[PDB]
Parts: structure tokens; sequence; C-alpha cells
């Protein structure tokens, strides 16, 4: 069951953020006509600072759609009286 | 003043000198741009200076004329051109001024307008310098 793959989904993205996109972490990105947030992989980073401007290129590889509100709902658990 | 184009020994002098002359220099810019502090600009090097001349060949001696006994329009139209096909350096000098200086012509181009069989004529004269190769 490892060996199978499937249909791969990625993303170009340019943009302004901070220097913490880097190769490695997890990003989320929000659809316009739907209005629907997925979180994507970062694969590839550039950061540039020329003529006093700052701006980043990333390779995005998709991971899920992000729940609407909680996913499988975590509640704290907590006793209905503390004594 | 008078205006000469000699090649060697063989010389050629304007038989009407011109309205006006200009001579043109520029120097070449280097701009670089440094974050922070804005633009800085550094030395390149000289260019070679450029000259147009206009004026017309008479096919007459006017009271106007620099001296008497030049040649007909087409002689000199045909003197100028060869030296222009070949690619001769020549010499360009204005007396009383400071321009005397090795050149080699980019264009000439020559017309006839009225009832007199005068040849007004422009010419574009480049300035020439030669290559130093080192030996040892």
């Amino acid at each position: 069951d490892s060996e199978f793959n499937g249909i791969e989904k990625s993303c170009s993205l340019k943009g302004y953020g901070d220097v913490s996109c880097i190769t490695g972490r997890g990003v989320k990105v929000k659809d316009s006509y739907t209005k629907l947030v997925g979180l994507f992989y970062i694969d590839t980073d550039k950061h540039t600072w020329q003529n006093g401007e700052y701006q980043i290129e990333l390779e995005l590889n998709f991971q899920n759609l992000m729940d609407e509100k909680s996913a499988g709902q975590d509640e704290p658990k907590e006793e209905s009286n503390l004594g | 003043m008078e205006m000469w184009l000699r090649q060697a020994e063989d010389r050629f002098r304007f038989p009407v000198f011109p309205s006006s002359f200009s001579i043109n220099g520029k120097a070449a810019v280097n701009s670089s741009s440094i974050l922070k502090i804005g633009e800085i600009a550094t030395f390149g090097g000289v260019a070679l200076k450029s000259i147009s001349i206009s004026s017309f060949f008479p096919n007459k001696d006017y009271t106007f004329c620099d001296y008497t006994g030049f040649p007909s329009p087409y002689d000199c139209v045909n003197k100028i051109e060869k030296w222009m096909k070949e690619g001769f350096i020549l010499r360009f000098t204005i007396t009383e001024t400071n321009i005397n200086m090795e050149v080699i012509i980019e264009g000439f181009s020559y017309e006839e307008r009225d009832g007199t069989r005068d040849v007004y004529f422009t010419l574009d004269l480049k300035e020439y310098k030669r290559i130093k190769i080192p030996k040892v």
C-alpha cells in the first residue's frame, strides 16, 4: 500500500511575506471563488532584496483542504465542577 | 578661415566656406544603484568626436568664393566619393581654430535644386584613433 501514487497538485506563488517561509514548513492559501483554505507544504523558496523591495517565490505541494471550524471538534475536556 | 581635407600630399580646399560648424563630444558614465543610499556613477571613457558640413560647390566664379581655380562641381563630388569608397584616413583642418585631426568619411549626399547648376552637399566625418598593440 505504500507504493501507490496518485495525482499531483501544485502551486507556484510569488508575493509578500516574512523570513519564516522556508522549505519544510506548512503554509495556508485561501481560494478566492469559494473562500476555502488549503494547506500546502513548501518545497522550494527564494528571498530577494534589491532596490529597497523584498519579494518571495515559493513552490507549494497541496496536502488537503482545511476543515471549516474544527474537523474533529476538539473540545477542552473539563469536569463540570472543579471541586 | 580656410577648410582643408588632405590625403598625404593630395590636398583639397573647399571653395565656399560654410555658414556654421559645430563639434560634438561625449563621455560615458556607468551607473549603479546601492541599497538605501541610491544611485552612484563612475567614469567610463570618452567617445569619438563628430562634425558635419553643409555648403555647395559653385559652377561659376562668384564674388564670395574663397579663391579662384577650383575644379568643376562633379570633379569635387567624384574625388570625395572615391575617398569615401576606399576608406582612406584623411586629415581635416580648419585654420584659426583648434580643429586639426585625422578623420574618416561616414556619409556624403549631394543635390541640385535651382537653375544655377550648383551642387549642395552634406559631409559627415568621424574622428579616427589607431589601436596600439604592445610587444615584448
